[PDB]
């Protein structure tokens, strides 16, 4: 959802 | 561990099925802070569906976490080749570019994505200012030199030395200075620097007329440095001038050179020394009063300005400050009455309607202010010397540009006034920046950038130099987005 997270 | 040779030979849904599996395994490792395993599985998934931007985006998150900035750029760029609007890939690529100090690229991606932009803009401004690292406007110089008695200043050169071969050049310099003309200041600056160099050579047999002459060249070359914002240079020569022949100008000038918003005591101390050297010198009181004025000490400002006024009643400037004090005290009628009595005594002087125009503007009486600006400009035109310069053009343009909120005459009127002002006084930062902002509002980005850039060269302080460059760097980014 934000940048420090993968998808 | 996946046999990616075999997986490739599977049906299209099955290969899809495996990329999904393998991506999630990578996500597991990323979360376990095992970034080399993460990257390895994402590259596996890429072999099975090269079309999915999330694999590239996930891999760049890994490299954000290891510090490999070049790799972040490559992988976010791969994500963005597929899908130019992928938000995380734009956010991550901007971040790596800020880290590489590629601030314009950072700003571009952050703009496309749609405080961070601020930060890169500010870092870009300082970068260009540092890579990049001139006398003030004729308007400012005529204003500075306005209080001085020019005949007294020019006659202050001693003709009686038996060795002084610089004094005729110095007298030329002073004569040019007090001519209050464009050529006059340019020639003055040249001749003063040359005079100082000759005096330094001469000083190193000598007599007391040469020494006083030398103190005079150093004093005025000193103040030219201050005016150009070379503060150490100014202090050096003014101290030298003091060593040779203390004078009230040297102290006044060194006080200004050393002015200190934190603590005023040294300033007043210099001014006492200047007073003792000549209690009857009007610029001493006028300058000290300007400081009390700046410090809002209105009682003391008034007494100093009355004193300068009584010692030289033919200078308009003490009258003006006295009228301005009544207005800052909240007595507008008394101020206006003092201006009118001052205009009666100096009916040819554009100084009076110019400063009164500024008070009218401050009260929000804009139409009267413009009328006063129109008068001052006509009065300025008829004089043989510079008095107020392009101040009435800028005064009137600022009001018209503001009032036009779009009022398309008013706006065009302001443009032509500022263009005129930039032509008549090319070294004016204020006229350029003022024009630059209007050019930018007209979407004249190329013209605006050049204006901001010249203004940065012309600005005195770091802070002003950096404000100008910031405006220019912002505009270059807007130009790139539109490109
Ligand atoms: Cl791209
Ligand atoms: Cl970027
Ligand atoms: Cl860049
Ligand atoms: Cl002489
Ligand atoms: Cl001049
Ligand atoms: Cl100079
Ligand atoms: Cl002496
Ligand atoms: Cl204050
Ligand atoms: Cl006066
Ligand atoms: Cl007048
Ligand atoms: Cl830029
Ligand atoms: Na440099
Ligand atoms: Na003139
Ligand atoms: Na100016």
């Amino acid at each position: 959802p934000t940048v420090e997270e993968v998808d | 561990e996946p046999d990616i040779a075999q997986l490739k030979g599977l049906s299209p849904s099955q290969r899809q099925a495996y990329a999904v599996q393998l991506k999630n395994r990578g996500n597991h490792f990323f979360t376990a802070k095992n970034f080399n395993e993460a990257i390895k599985y994402y590259q596996y998934a890429i072999e099975l569906d090269p079309n999915e931007p999330v694999f590239y985006s996930n891999i760049s998150a890994c490299y954000i976490s290891t510090g490999d900035l070049e790799k972040v750029i490559e992988f976010t760029t791969k994500a963005l080749e597929i899908k130019p609007d992928h938000s995380k890939a734009l956010l991550r690529r901007a971040s790596a570019n800020e880290s590489l100090g590629n601030f314009t690229d950072a700003m571009f991606d952050l703009s496309v994505l749609s405080p961070m932009l601020e930060r890169n803009l500010n870092k870009q401004a300082m970068k260009v200012l540092n890579e990049n690292l001139v006398l003030p406007s004729n308007t400012s110089l005529a204003s500075f030199f306005g209080i001085f008695d020019s005949h007294l200043e020019v006659s202050s050169v001693n003709t009686s030395s038996n060795y002084d071969t610089a004094y005729a050049l110095l007298s030329d310099a002073l004569q040019r200075l007090y001519s209050a003309t464009d050529e006059g200041y340019l020639v003055a600056n040249d001749l003063l620097t040359k005079s100082t160099d000759m005096y330094h050579s001469l000083l190193s047999t000598v007599d007391d007329p040469l020494r006083e002459n030398a103190a005079l060249a150093l004093c005025y070359t000193g103040i030219f440095h201050f005016l150009k914002n070379n503060l150490l240079d100014a202090q050096v020569l003014l101290q030298e001038s003091i060593n040779l022949h203390p004078t009230p100008n040297s102290y006044i000038f060194l006080a200004l050179t050393l002015a200190d918003k934190e603590n005023s005591q040294e300033f007043f101390k210099f001014f006492q020394k200047a007073v003792d050297l000549n209690p009857e010198y009007p610029p001493t009181y006028y300058h000290r009063g300007q400081m009390y004025f700046i410090l809002q000490d209105y009682k003391n400002a008034k007494e100093d300005f009355q004193k300068a006024q009584s010692l030289n009643p033919e200078n308009v400037y003490p009258y003006i400050q006295l009228a301005c004090l009544l207005y800052k005290q909240g007595k507008f009628t008394e101020s206006e009455a003092f201006f009118n009595e001052t205009k009666l005594k100096f009916p040819t002087l554009p100084e009076v309607p110019t400063f009164f125009a500024e008070i009218l503007t401050d009260r929000g009486d804009f139409d009267t202010a413009i009328k006063q600006y129109d008068i001052a400009k006509r009065l300025e035109e008829v004089q043989e010397k510079i008095h107020v310069g392009i101040g009435p053009l800028i005064g009137k343009a600022t009001i018209l540009a503001r009032q036009s909120s779009l009022d398309e005459e008013k706006f065009n009127a302001a443009i032509k006034l500022l263009t005129k002002a930039c032509e008549l006084d090319p070294r004016s930062e204020q006229a350029k920046i003022g024009l630059a902002q209007l050019k930018l509002q007209m979407e004249k980005i190329d013209e605006a950038i050049e204006l901001f850039e010249d203004s940065a060269i012309l600005a005195r302080t770091m802070d002003e130099k950096l404000q100008a460059t910031t405006f220019a760097e912002a505009a270059k980014i807007q130009k790139r987005l539109r490109a």
